RNA sequence: ACCUCGGAGCAGAACCCAACCUCCGAGCAGUACAUGCUAAGACUUCACCAGUCAAAGCGAACCUUUGAUCCA
RNA sequence: CCGAGCCUGGUGAUAGCUGGUUGUCCAAGAUAGAAUCUUAGUUCAACUUUAAAUUUGCCCACAGAACCCAAAUCCCCUU
């Protein structure tokens, strides 16, 4: 299958490069990676790739994911690893093109 | 000189003589053309709008109106094209822009669009 | 090949331009290829090894190396690496230098 | 293949190979993909898209194909409206 | 130079002195002794050992990649595609500033191949020279110049010149005989007709926006003004010039050289021209 | 089973394309693109192509 | 009996792998008929063939199991 | 010397099989996946050799790589 992480901590990734391919959910995508329909993690900007442990809150309108929140105890917080690619670049630049 | 059933005279009968193929609105004296060898390079056309005799005073100041980005603070109408690398593709681009500009001189905003009705609601102070 | 019109102003047109008169005092001389251009000329061997050859060369093929390393190493910001072939009369030049190669020799008056 | 014809003694070309790939002259071999015209109902819109390109070969793909044809399929043709005139040759290449 | 007094210091040159360049010559393998013998570079026993292992191309059995590949009508008639070898306009200045094409005489492909300009294979199907706009800019030359395909940025360079451009078709019989007329007239052949184009180029010389030889010439005014309006420049009245004959002066459609008419026999070892007078071949050679 | 078959379009166009339906399911009307009207339009089951 | 593919054992922690082997099911079904067109960048069953994901853009609407070429 | 005579020719049949493959000297040089009427072979890959171009390569300290419910490995600043 040859499956698993592509891009681990720290590494530069251009933006379309795939971070992970899974087939559960054992990675979550962070900020600027998106999921394809395979739960594959690509990025969506160029910049570094961090690996970090956050509160998982599931979308309402998954059913199973809002039962198993329900049935859990009251002080409990679910975590997931998330993957995250920091951006490098500045979207853009202003620059002089004429002096009118 | 040798003259087949396909000579040109032959061929077309009412223009026969040699003159007829050599006998000959934008002033290009009036304009003002650069050439910047910036690979594409880049022409500039520029011409003092107000004094374009040869366009009509409506579409002066239609034009004036519209283009006022273009217009230097000499007032003349300045336009450039850089998508060639032929200098005569890019002259020529900016020439049809000339003329595209006079045809309709004769005849991202959805945010700007709510950012001022916004201003418009605030615009409620009346001294 | 005949040989060029006299042009009233040079550069010609297409760029082109006779060898100055009389031929300029340099230890070396570079003569024009039969079609009377700079007879420098670009090569590459492997796919990737870039080279310049200066072939036509008379005199001093030395000199012409110390001028050319002189001229080139400011580009570079290192010493041109060379290979003189004295017998043949030729100077090859690794990295592709064509352009400021014929524009130098035309200064030059070659 | 043939390396020496029995009437002319010169080599060959696999026209298998003729009808099948284009050469740019630079040396860049264009095929299509393989069953980009087979059973499309039953495909994904994606892997259609992917089937529809025209794909460059490998190097020793390259080599394989060069080695099948003659120079004559290796010569510069001035067509009039060639598709392929633009990639015919490779622009700011390093190595 | 130093080099002719270390000869005359030398021994004579003789045929016992000579060497060739170093490198020029490498040694020659031979499967004898103990690196190149035994095995011979051939390996331990298998196919490849005996020399037999199969052709090129075949993959052990798996369906070959030069097969597995559908077939596509890349080369379909390829060799039946019409080539025009370019002329740039640079190359034509450069011509033009080398004295190796006259300007001063009408241009066709026989002048450029004299002037080496351009190269041409009527064997493998150029059907002539298509004038090319790269170097427009800088193009400075006011010629009479006949091609077989002009782009319109190349016809409107030439125009502004001052110059004519007329796009003239030639099928590959008068394509050979304009490109080498000489062994064409040792063939000791009468100059034959040339062809009209095929149904599918026939409206391409018949445009005047193309300048095509068969084209309307009282349209010629009126294309040549529109690309002088489109590209900004003021149409020259080559009337006026004094070069307007020259710039005026067209080959016949069935004409392949500029003063030989279809039917003459070169006779060249004695600077001769035959001409046919009865009535059936002149009438044959006239249409 | 299952049976492909090829809609054509009723807007006139030459424009046809391959769905699957049930051989024991009536013929085929469906809304769809047509790409050279650049319009959704009707199509009709015109022959059945093979079964699957 | 099997021969291709997919899922699980079978590999504890990137991948790859215990082939041979164990069990299961697929040559699809359901859905939609933009479930379109294009296109940066990537993955990949250790070759190739093939197979995946995909930003931006355009356009409509408002997806969950296989087979090449030739030939017809 | 007949489960199919002998001779000549095609014929230097073909052989993925067996055997052999001749001066001197130096140098680099190792087990490895896929497909295959394929496992006594071959083609691709990997390795290997030569030449060439260029700039990073190997080692790695932290940090980092999952829930279901061990030894180690991956990745890379330094060095
Ligand atoms: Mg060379
Ligand atoms: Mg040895
Ligand atoms: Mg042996
Ligand atoms: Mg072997
Ligand atoms: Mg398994
Ligand atoms: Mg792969
Ligand atoms: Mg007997
Ligand atoms: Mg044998
Ligand atoms: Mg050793
Ligand atoms: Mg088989
Ligand atoms: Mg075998």
């Amino acid at each position: 299958r040859r499956q698993g992480i592509k891009k681990m901590e720290g590494h530069y990734v251009h933006a379309g490069n795939i971070i992970a391919t899974q087939r559960h959910f054992r990675w979550h995508p962070g900020a600027h990676v998106g999921v394809g329909k395979n739960k594959c993690l690509y990025a969506l900007e160029e910049g570094i790739v961090r690996y970090t442990k956050e509160v998982y809150v599931p979308h309402p309108r998954n059913t199973e994911a809002v039962d198993l929140i329900t049935r859990l105890p009251k002080g409990a917080v679910l975590y997931k690893t998330f993957v995250h690619v920091v951006p490098a670049k500045p979207e853009g630049t202003f620059k002089l093109v004429a002096m009118l | 000189e040798f003259k087949s059933i396909y000579s040109l005279d032959k061929l077309y009968p009412e223009s026969q003589g040699s003159d007829t193929a050599w006998r000959v609105d934008i002033p290009l004296d009036r304009l003002t053309i650069s050439y910047c060898r910036s690979v594409n390079s880049k022409a500039e056309v520029r011409f003092h709008l107000a004094t374009a005799e040869w366009i009509a005073e409506p579409v002066r100041q239609k034009i004036a109106i519209t283009h006022k980005n273009k217009i230097n603070r000499l007032g003349e109408l300045i336009l450039t094209s850089e998508s060639s690398r032929y200098q005569f593709r890019n002259l020529a681009d900016c020439l049809q822009k000339i003329r595209d500009m006079i045809t309709e001189a004769s005849q991202k905003l959805h945010r700007i669009r709510i950012e001022n009705m916004n201003r418009e609601r605030l615009r409620q102070k009346r001294i | 090949i005949p040989d060029p019109p006299k042009h009233e102003h040079y550069p010609t047109p297409s760029g082109w331009q006779p060898p100055r008169d009389p031929p300029p005092n340099l230890p070396y001389f570079v003569r024009r290829s039969r079609m009377h251009n700079i007879p420098v000329y670009k090569d590459i061997t492997h796919g990737n090894r870039q080279m310049t050859v200066i072939r036509k060369v008379e005199g001093d093929i030395w000199a012409l190396q110390k001028d050319v390393e002189d001229f080139l190493s400011p580009l570079l910001g290192k010493t041109p690496v060379t290979q003189v072939n004295e017998v043949t009369g030729t100077l090859r030049i690794k990295g592709y230098f064509d352009q400021e190669l014929k524009a130098w020799l035309l200064e030059k008056g070659f | 293949l043939t390396y020496f014809s029995a009437r002319k003694g010169k080599r060959k070309t696999v026209k298998a190979v003729i009808d099948r790939f284009l050469r740019l002259h630079c040396g860049l071999w264009v095929r299509r993909k393989a069953g980009y015209k087979k059973k499309l109902w039953k495909k994904t819109p994606a892997r259609k898209k992917r089937l529809r390109e025209f794909v460059f070969c490998n190097k020793t793909q390259s080599k394989l194909l060069d080695k099948m044809t003659t120079s004559f399929w290796k010569r510069r043709n001035w067509y009039v409206d060639d598709p392929y005139q633009k990639y015919h040759d490779r622009t700011n290449l390093k190595v | 130079a130093r080099a002719l007094d270390l000869l005359r210091g030398l021994p004579r040159v003789s045929l016992a002195n000579l060497k060739p360049n170093p490198g020029s010559k490498k040694p020659e393998r031979r499967p004898r002794g103990r690196r190149r013998g035994r095995k011979c570079g051939r390996g331990h026993k298998g196919e490849r050992q005996r020399g037999t292992r199969p052709r090129l191309g075949f993959e052990g059995g798996q369906t070959p990649f030069y097969i597995r590949i559908p077939k596509y009508g890349f080369n379909e008639g390829h060799s039946f595609r019409r080539q025009y070898k370019p002329l740039s306009l640079n190359r034509l200045q450069y011509l033009i500033d080398l004295g190796r094409v006259d300007p001063s005489q009408p241009i066709d492909l026989t002048q450029l191949v004299n002037g080496r300009g351009v190269t041409i294979q009527p064997l493998k199907r150029d059907y002539g020279v298509q004038l090319v706009e790269e170097g427009a800019d800088t193009f400075t030359a006011k010629v009479n110049i006949e091609v077989q395909l002009a782009s319109e940025l190349a016809i409107a360079a030439i125009e502004k010149n001052g110059g004519v451009v007329t796009t003239a078709f030639y099928d590959p019989r008068s394509l050979d005989i304009v490109c080498k007329p000489v062994p064409f007239f040792l063939r000791g052949q009468p100059i034959p007709k040339r062809m009209l184009p095929p149904e599918e180029l026939v409206p391409y010389y018949t445009d005047a926006k193309n300048r095509g030889y068969l084209a309307d010439p009282a349209k010629f005014p009126e294309a040549r003004l529109e690309l002088a309006r489109k590209y900004g420049y003021i149409l020259p009245d080559i009337t006026k010039d004094e070069l307007f004959k020259m710039l005026c002066t067209r080959k016949d459609p069935r004409q392949i050289f500029f003063g030989l008419a279809p039917g003459w026999v070169v006779n060249m070892a004695d600077k001769k021209i035959l001409k046919p007078t009865d009535e059936n071949l002149l009438k044959y050679y006239t249409s | 089973k299952n049976i492909l078959v090829r809609m054509v379009s009723e807007a006139g166009t030459g424009f046809c394309f391959n769905t699957k339906r049930n051989r024991l399911r009536e013929k085929l009307t469906l809304l769809h693109y047509d790409p050279v009207v650049k319009q959704r339009v009707l199509f009709v089951e015109k022959k059945k192509i093979r079964s699957l």
